[PDB]
């Protein structure tokens, strides 16, 4: 099985926490199950993504983008054109109706930039459902508008004094608060990472991306399968919410796009199956920056989306078995895919995206005009247009 | 077949004494490793039952506040498993160690290799935090005719039948984990009700920052592990030989 | 006909402009009437507006705010869920591909808040046409962020230096463009309220809302139609998109909200139908505010895209027939109602929109139970919430 | 048969150049009540008619030295009706076309507009943003009525359009433009034009005064002037030499 009874992609995953957390893992697996079992659970759902978020996101062919190259066609995902903005609403809107399904009255999260922390305030909102998100405290005095945003959605942000202040302190935070309230509290995390089932629950929540494409580019081409899929990868939720439909088909290839940063050889980078190796972290065994004696790396991304240490246990898997591809994208190649974008083909994407972007283009060469891509365009890049303009303006005068 | 620390732990039991665990991070001193050999002795003079030897790692997920602070310490130096096992090779003492790290710096080491290194030293138990009783398989037959023994953590939360899922063959001590900390009432009964079903110690990991919260958990277990109480002493350049000296010395 | 030949609906409308701009608005009209005779013309639309824009969007029953309130049923026309986040984008691409098919390499418009800015380079993008948005020098140096969205979609945004350097210098800036390259430019009016055929080719282009509305709502509910519309009223385009195809249903009630900014009675408000009467301004015969003395009174309002002196000729119609009934809203009710669907629904809306919500609210309790309503959700509110912030901080301090 | 279609007639008979300053009501240091000492300043100047604006708070066809003049007259509240009271005490034989945005029109009234000025100097009527298309508002009103409604040509329109708004046109016509190319289009406009046709460029010397007079049958000046008597610069002799010119 993938994930087997342990919680194993292969060699990768489980559930490597602590015997006070284990608790809450094994009782949300259960309900999980039970959730799967009851038909009307996926069709509240499915109806909820339907009217509220805007599923399905349409699958356009990037017409501009496509002439441009040169190469191969480039179909865009537009999950850009979510409610909230991005991919991650789809994974916080189903745990937040599986934690309604518990009996759960609070919901609980964590997250450093704030974009998971705006989409699981965003569901809760909808459910009318108690929201707390924990924050480093450093991490609150530079985002002081997303966190007007989520007290906006009727959220509570709690500033995690202890430790750094950062996001490493507002996971434990969250954690020790998840098993202090187990019986009527639900943590929802925000990517493909953590101890089983979370890497299964997220992937399932996301692979609504790769479904509704490999329907869409067969209704919209007349061809059976793309040749190529293409996504970013910070802890992996929607690269793995893409390839996961497709796994099963042979000819189509999968390329997940990491953070270079300043350079894979550099100290600032983010590249995790470039430069990591197999370890313990955050409940799952993974790939991870490390150094020889097993201390994590930090990692650097101009995208604070991708800074990641760490990857999806499914997508070491993948990597492991060759069934995708992790190709380093750095920050300049993201600066320039976020301007192409947006003057080619009018849609502003988020920096995470970007790396797929740029790396869409290197990609679209190879293949030739005669073969096709579906490359998940994650976001929306608003919240990024404050960080490029002065990032442009500072190197204008400064060149 | 019987492990050491199995019966140097019954010894205190049966002389009326509650079983006394310092924990200390090892690098967390002035001088990093080179100080390990002080502060086990000084640890050693006062008569302590074991001692809960930390590896500092970079992402704890199990440790307060205090403990995470002594981490960062030791990792400052460049503390490594690496550079315990080659300190711990020219450690002489009567008292047992537990070494206590999170998986991946064991892993990375590789567990083979851990214990084969650790095979003449005073390293008689190990506590992995985050290697629960579901993936015991990554160190359990490595530990097989050794004498380290794999020390079983048990939330008292939980029910009494998964509790005694992990307690099954176990060696050396069970660890009492509480979450968080009327409700302390409730404790003992729970804390008591796994001393029975219990065939080896039962240690107490909880909030012991004085002889009456010490006296308390004797009362339901058999001792008390004491980490931040003691870390923060060492550090701080605050007393804590006479609390230890008590601590010993008292009689069930 | 409504409008007639002479672009009158009723006694409202007509081509007020000097004999230099009457040969671009008469091509326009004539080529026009060319793509309403082309099917493919509206084939090709249909198929953007789905794959680009992101088409249809849903009508969203707000189950929240409706039991929050307690009477109607409230249902949420999204379009806060387009590409580019509002409607105005459905009117930008409508009237660049017109000027695709007219031959036409340029396009222009100016705008104040940014909002028709962004919309219109975003069209002019996704067809690889040239792009001018013609701005107020004032209004430049206090957008500087879209000013900078609009360079990134590839626009060239043109300060307009001449007279008080505000939108009224930037509309003439961009008309005598208009008239002096008429082989190769087209000129994108904003919303409802031009001369003939403007507001009449803007309502079409707009009235995908209401005609998508119409229907999703038989879908959703089984019922026939809806007891009533609210939306709310700048120069009126996104009101009449949804108004016009409810036109013949006698049954269904019609409501816009205007802007009363500080209140009616004050002199800060941008209530045109409450307190304007019939003049000429903008080439059209509408009402608008205006002293005794034909002068054109400035409007104020919280929200920026509502502060336009006049309404679109259509509305006068309606409001002179009965067809229609227009409410005035404070900026109070509206950061109120910005406030509540952020709250109970988890939809941060835009602050125009959130004058549709305020009105919606009471009318919902009016009608009770038994009834039902759509509201347009024009936009999301993104854009307005650092405003808003700034605005809750200061009262707090205040008060 | 009006009295500003036949002034002007006489004016090109007479082998002279056409000249009409453009001022702007109200655009004076006393307001509305230096009008009458503006107006008979370029009387003595011997201009052919005089076009008077009524100030817009949004004026689409006026240059910036015109739209600047428009505020100034603004402050000092120049208003329809009260420049209709102050056209009641002007006497004068110059011939006045009152140029107004449509709107200052509507409100006032049409017809009150044309009733209150039929025993005033004006003569003509100039509305920048009404078209042919809606003469109606205006037209019906003029008829029995000494008042000339100008019409406004582009030049650069086809010649049907042309002859479309000519038809019937009394008092002149103003040629509007979007430089040697409008030469041919002024000149054929003058060709199956039955009256006079003026031409409202920003004439600034005497060239290109002279440049049109060969095409045309006159200039309409404004810009020039009107930043002249604001400055306090000398436009007494400017003005003399134009109305001098012989063709």
């Amino acid at each position: 099985q993938e994930p087997n009874k342990d919680g194993f992609y292969g060699k990768f995953g489980g559930r490597f926490v602590p015997e006070t957390l284990m608790t809450a893992v094994l009782e949300l697996e259960k309900a999980y199950r039970e959730s799967q079992a009851d038909p009307s659970f996926q069709e509240e759902l499915n109806q909820l993504l339907r009217q509220y978020v805007g599923r399905e996101t349409p699958l356009y062919y990037a017409k501009n983008l496509t002439q441009h190259i040169g190469g191969a066609k480039i179909y865009l995902k537009r999950e850009d054109l979510n409610h909230t903005g991005a991919h991650k609403i789809n994974n916080a809107l189903g745990q937040v109706w599986l934690a309604k399904r518990m009996g759960k009255k609070k919901i609980i999260a964590e997250t450093g930039a704030g974009q998971h922390g705006v989409a699981t305030a965003t569901a809760a909102a909808l459910f009318n459902m108690e929201c707390t998100i924990y924050m480093g405290e450093e991490d609150v005095k530079r985002q002081a508008l997303n966190v007007f945003r989520m007290e906006l959605l009727g959220a509570k942000v709690e500033a995690v004094t202890d430790g750094s202040r950062v996001l490493k302190d507002a996971v434990n935070a969250a954690l020790r608060s998840w098993v202090a309230n187990i019986d009527d509290t639900h943590y929802i995390l925000g990517s493909a990472l953590g101890p089983h089932p979370f890497p299964e629950i997220v992937r399932d929540f996301q692979s609504v991306i790769g479904r509704e494409a490999k329907q869409q580019y067969r209704d919209l081409t007349g061809r059976d399968l793309p040749d190529a899929l293409v996504a970013c990868v910070g802890g992996g939720s929607n690269a793995i919410g893409l390839f996961h439909p497709f796994v099963e088909d042979e000819s189509v290839a999968m390329y997940g796009t990491e953070a270079a940063g300043l350079g894979v050889d550099t100290e600032h980078h983010a590249a995790t199956l470039t430069k990591g190796r197999p370890g313990v972290l955050h409940g799952s065994l993974m790939d991870v920056l490390q150094d020889a004696h097993g201390q994590i790396l930090e990692a650097f991304s101009i995208s604070a989306g991708l800074d990641y240490p760490g990857i999806g246990p499914e997508h070491s898997h993948y990597h492991d078995i060759k069934r995708a591809s992790y190709v380093p994208v750095t920050d300049e190649e993201a600066l320039e895919g976020f301007q192409l974008l947006s003057r080619v083909e009018g849609i502003i994407p988020a920096l995470e995206s970007s790396h797929a972007i740029a790396f869409a283009v290197k990609l679209a060469k190879e293949l030739g005009p005669e073969k096709s891509m579906i490359v998940c365009l994650s976001g929306r890049g608003d919240k990024d247009v404050v960080q490029v303009k002065d990032r442009l303006e500072a190197d204008a005068a400064k060149k | 077949m019987p492990k050491t620390l199995t019966e140097k732990l019954n010894a205190i039991k049966a002389a009326g004494k509650g079983i006394f665990v310092p924990y200390i991070m090892a690098g967390d001193h002035e001088k990093g490793l080179d100080g390990l050999a002080e502060t086990i002795h000084f640890l050693e003079d006062l008569g302590v039952s074991a001692i809960e030897v930390g590896i500092p790692f970079s992402d704890p997920v199990a440790d307060g506040p205090v403990i995470e602070e002594a981490g960062l310490r030791s990792l400052a130096h460049g503390t490594s498993t690496q550079a315990l096992v080659e300190t711990l090779k020219t450690i002489e003492t009567e008292i047992p160690l537990v070494i206590m790290t999170y998986f991946n710096p064991l892993f990375q080491y590789g567990v083979e290799n851990f214990v084969k290194d650790l095979a003449d030293t005073a390293v008689k138990g190990l506590i992995i935090p985050d290697l629960p009783h579901e993936h015991a398989n990554f160190v359990e037959p490595f530990l097989a005719n050794t004498d380290i023994a794999l020390i079983p953590l048990v939330s008292l939360t939980t029910g009494i039948e998964r509790q005694k899922e992990l307690i099954e063959g176990a060696e050396g001590f069970i660890y009492a984990v509480a979450i968080n900390g009327n409700y302390r009432a409730d404790l003992d009964k729970h804390l008591a009700q796994l001393h029975q079903v219990a065939d080896i110690p039962v240690l107490t990991g909880f909030g012991v920052s004085s002889q009456a919260d010490l006296e308390r958990f004797n009362a339901v277990s058999d001792g008390v592990i004491v980490g931040s109480k003691i870390v923060k002493a060492l550090h701080q350049g605050e007393p804590i030989q006479d609390f230890i000296r008590q601590a010993v010395a008292y009689q069930k």
